[PDB]
């Protein structure tokens, strides 16, 4: 089913297996940077838990790092076994077009890992820079959906992590501040019904 | 504007449209403590590198990886480089890593020779000239390469733009080296697998493709000797 689809609920929680498998994952993990938190961290086993592993077979993961998540995220990238092939940066700019620890920082990092044996990609359409306006806070770029629609054109993506704005078409959106369940495909109708009849995750 | 789609419409990257003294005494403050500039030839992978004297504060790292050749080091041959034998206590690295599997094997590295990364700086090419050639893994176009920054022990961005160059031609931005030196790191400065082109007063160069040496361990020793030992590279020379 095309259109947009959402589970508001805690990806901890969530029985992912009811979604079935997608050809691209995409999360915005809320690492914890040893840093103040603004919001509700997850600590490293709570990442490493993750059941990222049954959401694929073959295809590709999209994983935002920052400070020491560039190292962690690439431990649970490869432990949810994935091979990191790829590395998107993201540099952020302003309405001029002019860029916004040891240095400043420029720029977010969003690693891209490989599951399996994928087929019949546009492997090569982008390159892996994006320069984009910063909108709001901890707010991704729309050109990722661009880049990974190219890539992987018509196919099923789920995004762990998401927020309401980031609800597009042929996407499933998981995230604890979007406006509870709304679902369209029957497959995934069926199983959420069967696996949560009273509605509560 | 989306720039990831006009660059699938017309092969401009998005950072071709990238824009854009009060710092400029620190550049003469650093001019002013840089040791004569030091050279070595030799061949890294023969070379017992204990032999290079005193421990450096610095150390640039710019293997010559055969992703950059579209003698080559493996990550297989860099990593068994025993460079945490003479790298300061409090000390830092700078490691080019290309864009492959370097970003990875990289990072084992760092950790093999006991370094935390604090930085990771991108040198972001632009094809303003020229609106390439993948590796197999690859899922984008490669249009960046990584500088690893690590510290061991107790103004500028992490990004730096420029044109990428003509095939063939190997060399990093020095734009790098500034970055480096405004750090005030100290002055023990060392650069592993530099060219002829590469050497620069405040460094010691070391590299197999170096036609001249006037490496000295023990004039080098003398540059900081006391009152020296300590100076950071951004102050007054002592009288
Ligand atoms: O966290 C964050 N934003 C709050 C959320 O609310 C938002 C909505 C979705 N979202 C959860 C979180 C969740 N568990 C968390 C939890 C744990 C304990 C108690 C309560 C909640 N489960 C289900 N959705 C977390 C967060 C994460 C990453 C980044 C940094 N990147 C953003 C970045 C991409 C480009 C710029 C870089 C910035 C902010």
């Amino acid at each position: 089913l095309f259109p947009p689809q959402w589970i508001c609920c805690d990806i901890r929680y969530l029985d992912v297996s009811i979604l079935g498998k997608f050809a691209v994952v995409m999360a915005d993990p809320p690492w914890d940077i040893h840093m103040e938190l603004p919001y509700g961290t997850l600590t490293d086993d709570e990442m490493r838990r993750l059941n990222i592993p049954v959401l694929q077979d073959d295809g590709f993961l999209f994983l935002w790092v920052t400070g020491r998540a560039m190292e962690l995220g690439r431990e649970c990238l490869n432990l949810w076994g994935y091979e990191r092939v790829d590395e998107i940066i993201w540099v952020k700019t302003n309405q001029l077009q002019r860029i916004i620890h040891w240095l400043n920082h420029g720029k977010e990092h969003c690693l891209v890992g490989v599951k399996g044996n994928p087929q019949g990609f546009n492997q090569g359409l982008d390159c892996d820079v994006i320069v984009a306006e910063v909108r709001s806070t901890s707010h991704k770029p729309d050109e990722i959906y661009g880049m990974i629609e190219r890539l992987s054109p018509g196919t099923r993506k789920i995004e762990l992590f998401g927020r309401p704005h980031n609800v597009q078409p042929n996407w499933i959106t998981l995230g604890n501040q979007l406006d509870g369940i709304h679902l369209l495909d029957p497959d995934v109708v069926a199983r959420f019904k069967q696996r949560y009849p009273d509605g509560i995750i | 504007n989306d720039y990831c789609q006009h660059f699938v419409d017309t092969g401009h990257r998005p950072q071709n449209f990238i824009r854009d003294e009060l710092i400029r005494l620190k550049d003469e403050l650093i001019a002013k403590s840089n040791t004569p500039p030091m050279y070595l030839q030799a061949d890294i992978e023969a070379f017992d590198i204990r032999e290079l004297t005193p421990k450096f504060d610095v150390i640039l790292l710019e293997p010559p990886l055969e992703e950059y050749y579209r003698k080559c080091w493996t990550w297989d041959d860099i990593m068994k480089l025993e460079i945490d034998e003479i790298a300061a206590p409090r000390s830092f690295i700078f490691l080019w890593c290309g864009s492959g599997e370097g970003l990875d094997l990289g990072r084992v590295c760092l950790r093999k020779w006991g370094y935390r990364r604090c930085e990771d700086i991108c040198w972001i090419k632009t094809n303003k000239n020229n609106p390439k050639t993948l590796d197999p893994k690859a899922v984008f176009q490669r249009t960046k390469e990584h500088c690893l920054m690590g510290i061991k022990g107790t103004v500028d961005i992490d990004l730096i733009i420029t044109e990428e160059p003509e095939i063939g031609n190997i060399e990093k931005p020095v734009e790098i080296f500034h970055i480096i030196e405004h750090f005030c790191l100290g002055r023990r400065r060392l650069h592993l697998f530099g060219r002829d082109s590469t050497i620069r007063p405040g460094w010691l160069t070391v590299g197999p493709t170096l036609t001249n040496s006037n490496y000295n361990a023990e004039t080098y020793a003398s540059y900081f000797s006391a009152p020296n030992s300590y100076l950071t590279g951004c102050t007054e020379e002592i009288e």
